[PDB]
């Protein structure tokens, strides 16, 4: 999970 | 006839309409941007998806902002009169009302302006869909439990 | 009062938003799988577009990232997180992608  | 109904969009022109979906993946370096990795996933999901839905499907990878801005401009000047409909998929880096090219920011306003009533008049009357996929800004949502 | 009215409808009519996050929050993706949204979005429209009007597609969207989705992270900041997709709509008539 990563955030863009 | 008999008694008439107006509430649902006429979706049964001869196409469905145009699905742009423009994956950004891979940034200048000197944007400072981190890769998007899974975002091939999201693009070939989209693209299987919307073939499904006989939408007429272009995928375009890692745009700039002005490629990205003459994209939008192109398509918006075609004749749109034998299609239902418009759908443009964003996949990229975002903050609140902005979308990113490979090289830097573009306001989602002079995306969607392109397609105004009064500037694309083969779409006035059509659904004009925008789905972006891009963070709003740098808040993270706790939960609760339920 | 003006009947001619409805020989106009305003610029901005006729468009759906089906943004990913709330305003002002984060966008989460996996790597692996890909964008929480965008997994959602697929699998709803692909189990419902023969049979539900758009708004509602996107209404079970936001209830399967709100439920069934939740980060994982080695730090503490972005770890066991949420989202909520936001559905903005402009649109003045019902969307079916199927006709009779």
């Amino acid at each position: 999970d990563e955030v863009d | 006839s008999g008694i008439s109904l107006d509430n649902s969009y006429k979706m049964d022109y001869p196409e469905m309409g145009l699905c742009i979906i423009i994956n950004n993946k891979n940034f200048h370096k000197s944007t400072g941007m981190t890769s998007r990795s899974g975002t091939d996933v999201d693009a070939a999901n989209l693209r299987e998806t919307f073939r499904n839905l006989k939408y007429e499907v272009r995928n375009k990878n890692d745009l700039t902002r002005e490629e990205i801005v003459e994209l939008m401009r192109d398509v918006s000047k075609e004749d749109h009169s034998k299609r239902s409909s418009f759908v443009c998929v964003l996949l990229s880096h975002g903050e609140e009302g902005i979308i990113f090219g490979t090289n830097g920011p573009v306001d989602l306003k002079k995306i969607t302006n392109f397609f105004r009533g009064d500037r694309c008049r083969s779409l006035v009357g059509k659904p004009k869909l925008f789905i972006i996929q891009a963070c709003r800004g740098t808040e993270l949502d706790c939960g609760i439990e339920t | 009062d003006d009947d001619m009215a409805c020989h106009k409808i305003p610029v901005e009519a006729d468009f759906l938003y089906a943004y990913s996050t709330a305003p002002g929050y984060y966008s989460w993706r996996n790597s692996k799988d890909g964008s929480w949204f965008i997994q959602s979005l697929c699998a709803m429209l692909k189990q419902y577009a023969d049979k539900l009007e758009f708004m509602h597609i996107l209404t079970r969207v936001n209830r399967k990232v709100a439920t069934e989705f939740e980060s994982f992270s080695f730090d503490a900041t972005f770890h066991a997180k949420k989202q909520i997709p936001c559905i903005v709509s402009m649109l003045t008539k019902e969307l079916y992608f199927y006709h009779h």
